[PDB]
């Protein structure tokens, strides 16, 4: 299963941050500074794939921010590196031409992208169209 | 939408040149928010709302919110979406412990699933999998089931279900029993929407591992779908077609779902398995139906997948070797992934005799990257699989690689290279003196990273092998000359020339008195353990060489050995030399008498390694 | 023992 | 290091002072060597992280060495305005400091030695109080060392109660309660059996310890202004209590 | 080290060009940049640099000789500035010889027990002549390098040690060290004569007590390497004791040594003080500290007579506390004051079995065990007491086992027949069970002795020891020797040899 | 620095 | 003699850092951050090793000054250099912060190689080397 997922900018604020197993706040900001330490330093020369404790977090980089998700060590690295892509590019489609910023501002609306594809710690939906049937058809609705 | 002041708030956070600039400002709203809810009369749901979801913003930021839980509970219980919305996601962030509080959410939650509006029961579903509660599971668990199956409930309403149901069994299992559910829960894998099919799939996987009886009925279910989706065409499933790929994330969790069974009961199942992967490794070798990166990333991701289960049951060996020979593929492979990935798989397949000698081939190419790499984690995964392929015949070159490996490798690793070394070369062992070799070396290579158990049980074995003790004598001794000594040497060639200088005394280059003289020089140098340890080696001696006994009686009548500070090396120092002055021969000799062997046991090196997982 | 401070 | 809104039904504070007043005595009777460490806790008990400056008499003269907790703070752009500090809630020690001038010494012990040949051994040591006489001093016991060859001892004590004990080779004399500007006595009578004649009896000092209810440094707490600027309270608030407690320490003569 | 290679040309226009100052430049990165390719232009450049008219050439170039070392280094251009780094000793300017001196010493860890052999005199003089000019740091690697070197006799010892004498140094810490190093080896000149040694020993007081003047971190360096210089001739520092005495702010590892010192300088006469002061250490805050200060007490009982009693008084006042990790550094030390006055100190054993239910530090267990052993035949439960530990031997340190077995077998030498199941459980354990291949060593050698002759075995096991005497944490003799070699250096704070960092 | 840098492409 | 002297901030990220030495991998700057940085432990000493590396360090405010080398040295020569060095920066650009080395890359580094070549303290005051070094235009004044 997923353990959390962050999207962390190269600062270190964490503009997404779903936990999927209930940690102490000071586990978490720990969790929070380890997974940027690691991921930040990393080239594209270096693998997306990257062993931490007996976890294992797979990250990927887009413009300032990084994509990252912590899972169990059995989990298929591939499919969750390419889930990545699938989410981002559902946010690219619904923000078009998506930027850091957008999701500062609607914050409250990319964690309603999150949990259409992603629920308790496993994946939900692969289907990007689907995703935005459901988006903006019943945005719409107060 | 909207959010009324939210985008004004963030600008102005933006908009600050400080820390106390961000502070104040953060103050000052949270201020008015709590002016505002303190008894500032009953505002409309879209006011509710924007303060909520502002206080929430706040809280993310990093800032401590002391507020507001009763306001987002309010919010829960309206029928606009966007009001619930915020509700429900700010409890979903800021969790309360009050029992009212608890209460009234579960309330809220029920009151959501009672409604048949699709919507509703979603954001209480997703908040129920988001936070787990214990509370929840004891209102819910029961009602969860029944939705799943059972009524026409939506399609998305089922997905959620699913794995909130999941969730509910991870979290707290002695509320999920194994009712009448089984049956109906399987056949969702036959749904229409593949959604509800990837959702399912991941629960029955997570049940079937403490229930595989139960739902022994989706293996049959889990191949018909697999293969249906490999056969299909490229506008096929339209909707979950990804990069030119069908399913690429169902397939790889159906074929997951496949590994916690054993290979399938019926022979026509099987057969349709079988064909399915076949062509699924056929695929791979293909040319590739786009240049875009994500074609191939999520085209591999199942092809992995699929070796994994082919590794499982370890039955059919043409997929075996077909398997081996495509991760050969990619061992050179220009993407650092892939090469880590290859490497990582390739391990599991060398715990495998139909497979075993097919690994063997690559050896040199492994043994390239270890040296080549300039990373380190794929490093790790290529001495890993080194390790995992080694038998009788690679051990003479893998343990000399590794031994190489360990000169230039980090601080961290060293301890459990050391004690990888050790295994195979014990394990392994054609003739022992390139045992004792390969340890010895170990030492003057690591020695800080060996550990007391490898020391330990190299003697075990050199005393209870008789062959190489001539061997580990001279070899000991010979090591002992070098200046740049390391303490376990001093350790373990103690305890050696204890029992065994007398194999090396006939030479003059190595007599008794050279022997303990060489020691000796060592002695100041060394810990309290190996002090206690030279000083058993020191009455061997007495006894094995009478020639000596003048000598060594006058360094343990030294004042420093008798009155020493420790009580150990005072109480030894004392009772060899009682035995020595006192005594007769042979009350002496029958004390300290050639040494029974070491009886057989499990290697705590073994044990050790296991240990340093947890 | 305990006196009282102006 | 004071977290959160503290909340009490009514806001008070204790201070302890604890002094060990360490001393050799030459057997004439001159001040040879002494000092006295220091320590001061606060026990504070109030609502709300407030402000302290806190005072006493350094410079009424006696202060040699010192430091303090990590919350107070000597400088606020150059010089002090005595020790001011933000206390943590409840216990803490605030300062630990030392002094050796103007030496209050709490008791002056006299000796006699009297020796009748090699046979017998004639012994009266006095101890005086030299503080208030209002005052209640406490624990007092007085260790008289005795020769390592002793037959036998006879002893009595004018106040309190005293044995000599075989083992630990001393007249252990115990007072549990003595007031100031007070004397009072003990005498013994050691007898002897000489064998080696060389050896010279490094004579042992006699020991004392005590308990006093005064600061044997001279140090008092002069004032303890408390300041509160969220809540309304302040200094005429609070109940102040202070304690002084002299340990004993090191407390030898006859040497 | 990838980039630099494709324009060496460069570099070897640029160390020729006029202007002195601007000359360096060229000569510090081409022997920075670490490849076999460079050696092909860089044998003539670095021949030229060493005999320059201007001192900055000659300083920079004498450094590129031990960055070349590094690199390839057996080669007849390394026989060629063998000469030009030896002839650059005698040089005029002090920051040339200072780096000549840097380099040399570098290379000569690359040893065939063989390398740059002291001339004596022809070599010396220069030296101690160069040394009285040489800038701040150039003094180090000066009086460094005089640590290899040996005398012969009392007149050669004599006339280097009158050139050094003056050293109350500049670089406070830095040079004094280093001169201490030099003045400590050359000590042995008549072991006291009448005037030289008896005023040299008076000299060297009074730099290392205002070495406590500098900064924090070389008060830490310089205390280290005092407790080294106390242990070998203590009579240097002997009623110094009072500028060692803990000063409040003190930062923690200057309190911890400034307290082992202070043990040490203790004496039959300021016992009385130095206790005053451990009393106080006592009741202080951090427990390192709390620590080596009652592990202090006991070391004064057993360094003093007659302050026996007080001490043992105040440790057990210390037990009362039932604060657990002073409980159990007291009875450590304890054990120890039991091994020096004997027969003494029974009673209190009673006191220490009603604290050995909370001992979880190795050393605590080991003390307890061995207190029993020793005084079984007065403790009616001894048996039963033992007997606790057995049941997890295994899951236990080394230093427990061991102990265990000895104090067993003690107590079946002295109770033979209320004994007998315990002794073949534990020789058991010991032998077929037991990993440490040492402890099942001494199984047998038990198992023997018992079974052989129990006459014998009383006599072995249970003869009257000797006294510990006033040892109280002292390092080994022959190591200590050979750490003052080292004195100035790293291994002198660590306290092991260099043998134990490659 | 461009917070503001777009995704994708 | 000195191979490798790194400047971290009190969170532990890298300010500067010059290695200069082949006995000393890189990875030694992690080892400072994880085993004494954030060491569990605040109550250590100056000088600690860790596989067969020794690691010196001096703070000023907020800011980690740290020696590494493998060799013997002369532990009072390191302290002594380090302590030299804090002397420099300050009467050339002030206070001992973050700001101030944020300023200075170009500076810090070129008083790197004056005083100290190949792990050797060579020599140092502000006169000495005045015009032997360049410096910039306006300091920092604020704070």
């Amino acid at each position: 299963m997923i353990r959390f997922i962050l999207i962390q900018n190269r600062a270190g604020k964490t503009r997404l941050a779903k936990w999927y197993m209930q940690f102490d706040d000071d586990e978490k900001q720990k969790l929070i500074e380890e997974v940027h330490a690691v991921v930040t330093v990393r080239d594209a020369k270096h693998t997306n794939f990257v062993e931490f404790r007996n976890f294992k977090i797979i990250y990927r980089r887009y413009a300032g921010l990084y994509f990252c998700i912590c899972v169990d060590v059995n989990d298929n690295n591939l499919a969750y590196l390419e889930a990545i892509h699938n989410f981002v590019e559902v946010l690219n489609e619904y923000f078009h031409n998506v930027c850091e910023l957008d999701l500062v501002f609607n914050f409250y609306k990319v964690y309603t992208v999150v949990d259409e594809m992603f629920l308790a710690g496993e994946i939900r939906e692969t289907s990007q169209t689907k995703v935005l049937k459901q988006l903006l058809m019943l945005q719409s609705l107060e | 939408d909207g959010m009324r002041g939210l985008a004004v708030f963030i600008s102005d956070i933006r908009n600050c040149k400080s820390k106390e600039a961000e502070i104040k400002r953060i103050n000052k709203e949270l201020a008015n928010i709590r002016s505002k809810f303190k008894g500032d009369k009953a505002l409309d749901g879209y006011s509710k709302k924007k303060y909520v979801c502002k206080l929430l913003f706040i809280f993310l930021l990093g800032h401590d919110i002391d507020f507001g839980h009763m306001e987002a509970v309010n919010l829960l219980s309206s029928n606009r979406y966007t009001e619930k919305q915020i509700g429900y996601l700010f409890i979903s962030v800021l969790v309360n412990s009050n029992s009212e509080l608890i209460r009234l959410i579960n309330n809220a939650i029920k009151n959501d699933l009672a409604s048949r509006n699709p919507t509703f029961m979603g954001l209480a579903l997703h908040c129920i999998a988001n936070v787990g509660s214990r509370e929840m599971a004891e209102a819910f668990a029961g009602e969860i089931p029944k939705i799943l199956v059972a009524g026409d409930t939506m399609d998305s309403v089922k997905q959620s279900a699913a794995l909130c149901l999941l969730r509910l069994y991870r979290t707290s299992p002695d509320l999920v029993p194994m009712g009448d559910w089984t049956s109906r829960v399987v056949h969702l894998l036959n749904d229409q929407h593949l959604g509800v099919v990837t959702a399912a799939t991941s629960l029955i996987t997570t049940l079937a591992q403490k229930n595989p009886e139960e739902f022994k009925t989706s293996v049959s279910l889990a191949v018909s779908r697999l293969s249906r989706i490999v056969t299909s065409a490229s506008t096929d499933l339209q909707d979950y077609t990804y990069y030119f790929v069908p399913a690429p994330w169902l397939s790889v969790k159906l074929l997951r779902l496949l590994q916690c069974y054993p290979p399938p009961e019926d022979p026509a199942v099987r057969g349709r398995l079988t064909e399915c992967l076949e062509t699924i490794l056929n695929k791979a070798q293909e040319p590739p139906k786009s240049k875009k990166v994500q074609h191939s990333n999520a085209k591999n991701a199942v092809l992995f997948e699929a070796i994994s289960l082919i590794i499982h049951h370890d039955s059919e060996p043409n997929l075996l070797v077909r398997a081996c020979n495509q991760l050969g593929q990619f061992l050179q492979h220009r993407e650092t992934n892939l090469r880590y990935l290859a490497l990582e798989s390739m391990c599991t397949l060398a715990s495998s005799e139909f497979s075993h000698e097919a690994v063997k081939t690559h050896i040199e190419t492994v043994i390239n990257a270890l040296k080549t790499e300039r990373d380190v984690s794929v490093r790790q995964r290529a001495v890993d699989l080194l390790y995992a392929m080694c038998d009788r015949s690679n051990a003479q070159q893998i343990v000399a690689e590794m031994l190489s490996y360990l000169e230039t490798a980090d601080y961290s690793i060293r301890e459990e290279i050391v004690l990888k070394v050790a295994i195979l070369a014990e394990k392994y062992a054609v003739d022992y003196t390139w045992y004792v070799d390969t340890i010895l070396n170990l030492i003057r290579i690591a020695g800080d990273y060996v550990s007391e158990e490898v020391w330990y049980r190299v003697i075990q074995i050199v005393i209870n092998r008789d062959d190489v003790q001539g061997y580990a004598a001279k070899t000991v001794f010979e090591a002992l000359q070098a200046p740049a000594c390391h303490e376990n040497l001093v350790k373990v060639g103690g305890y050696i020339l204890g029992e065994f200088g007398n194999l090396i005394a006939g030479d003059p280059r190595s007599s008794p008195l050279i022997q303990f003289n060489l020691l000796h020089s060592k002695f100041h140098l060394c810990s309290v353990p190996t002090r206690a340890l030279l000083l058993s080696t020191y009455i061997k001696f007495v006894n094995l060489f009478p020639e000596v006994k003048a000598t060594i009686q006058d360094v343990l009548r030294s004042d420093s050995q008798l009155k020493n500070a420790d009580v150990e090396l005072q109480q030894r120092a004392v009772e060899y030399l009682r035995l020595s002055t006192v005594a007769s021969t042979d009350i002496l000799a029958t004390v300290l008498e050639e040494m029974p062997p070491f009886p057989e046991r499990e290697s705590s090196i073994l044990a050790k390694l296991k240990k340093k997982k947890g | 023992d305990y006196q009282r401070l102006n | 290091w004071r977290r959160e809104g503290i909340k009490y039904r009514r806001n008070e504070l204790f201070l302890d002072v604890l002094e060990s007043v360490n001393l050799l005595m030459s057997p004439q009777g001159q001040v040879l060597s002494a000092h006295v460490s220091g320590r001061v806790v606060m026990k504070s008990y109030l609502s709300g992280m407030p402000e302290c400056k806190f005072g006493m008499n350094d410079k009424s003269i006696a202060i040699d060495d010192c430091t303090f907790h990590q919350c107070v703070r000597l400088s606020k752009f150059d010089s002090e305005r005595s020790i001011s500090f933000i206390p943590p809630d409840g216990e803490f020690e605030l300062m630990r400091y030392r002094t050796t001038k103007d030496i209050i010494l709490p008791f002056r012990v006299i000796p006699l030695v009297r020796e009748v040949g090699r046979t017998k051994l004639e012994v009266k040591v006095v101890i005086k109080s030299n503080f208030k006489p209002s005052l209640l001093a406490q624990k007092i016991e007085v260790r008289i060392p005795t020769p390592l060859n002793t037959s036998g001892v006879q002893v009595i004590c004018m106040k309190g109660k005293a044995k000599y004990k075989a083992s630990e080779n001393a007249i252990v004399w115990k007072i549990k309660r003595m007031a100031g500007m007070k004397e009072s006595q003990i005498s013994a009578e050691i007898e002897l059996l000489p064998t080696n004649d060389k050896k010279k009896w490094a004579r042992p000092p006699i020991s004392m310890n005590f308990e006093v209810p005064f600061a044997p440094s001279g140090l008092k707490v002069r004032y303890l202004k408390v300041f509160e600027p969220k809540l309304n309270y302040s200094d005429h608030d609070v109940i102040k209590w202070v304690r002084y407690i002299g340990r004993s320490g090191i407390y030898e003569t006859r040497c | 080290p990838d980039m630099a290679i494709m324009a060496v040309n460069s570099f070897v226009k640029d160390c020729e060009d006029p202007n002195p100052l601007i000359r360096a430049l060229a000569v510090r990165t081409m022997g920075c940049i670490r490849v076999d390719k460079i050696t092909e232009y860089l044998c003539e450049p670095l021949r030229k640099c060493l005999k320059d008219e201007d001192p900055y050439v000659r300083k920079t170039a004498a450094v590129c000789v031990a960055k070349l070392h590094d690199i390839n280094a057996q080669m007849v251009e390394d026989q060629g500035f063998l000469d030009s780094l030896r002839d650059l000793i005698a040089d005029s300017n002090p920051m040339v010889v200072a780096n000549a001196v840097a380099a040399l010493s570098e290379i000569s860890e690359s040893h065939p027990n063989s390398n740059l052999l002291d001339l004596n005199p022809q070599n010396i003089n220069k030296l101690l002549t160069a040394l009285n000019e040489c800038t701040e740091w150039g003094q180090i690697f000066i009086l460094d390098c005089l640590s290899n070197y040996n005398p012969k006799d009392d007149r050669e010892a004599q006339s280097i040690c009158e050139r050094v004498t003056p050293r109350l140094s500049h670089a406070n810490s830095a040079v004094v060290l280093s001169a201490v190093k030099v003045l400590m080896k050359f000590l042995e000149l008549l072991p006291k004569d009448s005037d030289y040694y008896n005023m040299l020993l008076k000299k060297l007081a009074p730099p290392l007590v205002t070495l406590l003047s500098g900064e924090p971190e070389v008060q830490y360096v310089a205390l280290r390497n005092i407790n080294l210089i106390v242990q070998k001739r203590p009579e240097i520092l002997k009623q110094e004791i009072k500028v060692f005495f803990v000063k409040y702010n003190d930062p923690i590892y200057v309190k911890l040594e400034k307290l082992d010192i202070m043990i040490r300088l203790a004496s039959q006469a300021n016992i009385a003080q130095v206790l005053a002061e451990l009393k106080e250490y006592a009741t202080e805050v951090d427990v390192d500290f709390v620590r080596k200060a009652v592990r202090a007490i006991g070391r004064c009982a057993i360094k003093v007579e007659q302050s026996a009693e007080r001490c043992v008084s105040t440790l057990l006042d210390l037990i009362q506390t039932k604060v657990n990790y002073v409980v159990q550094e007291a009875i450590v030390v304890i054990r120890d004051i039991f091994r020096k006055y004997p027969n003494k100190y029974e009673s209190i054993i009673a006191t220490l079995c009603e604290n050995l239910d909370s001992l979880d530090e190795p050393d605590a267990r080991a003390a307890m065990i061995w207190i029993v052993g020793e005084y079984a035949e007065r403790i009616d439960n001894a048996d039963e007491l033992l007997e606790s530990f057995l049941e997890g031997f295994h899951d236990e340190s080394t230093q427990v086992q061991l102990t265990l077995l000895t104090a067993i077998v003690k107590l079946f030498l002295k109770k033979p027949s209320e004994t007998q199941e315990l002794v073949q459980q534990v020789l058991s354990l010991a032998t077929q069970d037991s990993d440490n291949p040492d402890l099942r060593d001494r199984g047998y050698i038990y198992w023997r002795l018992l079974s052989t002759d129990p006459v014998t075995a009383k006599e072995v096991v249970l003869s009257e020891k000797p006294l510990i005497s006033e040892e109280t944490d002292l390092i080994e003799p022959t190591l200590l020797d050979e750490l003052i070699c080292h004195i100035g250096s790293l291994a002198s704070v660590y306290h092991k040899p260099p043998n134990a960092f490659v | 620095m461009s917070q503001i840098k777009r995704l994708l492409s």
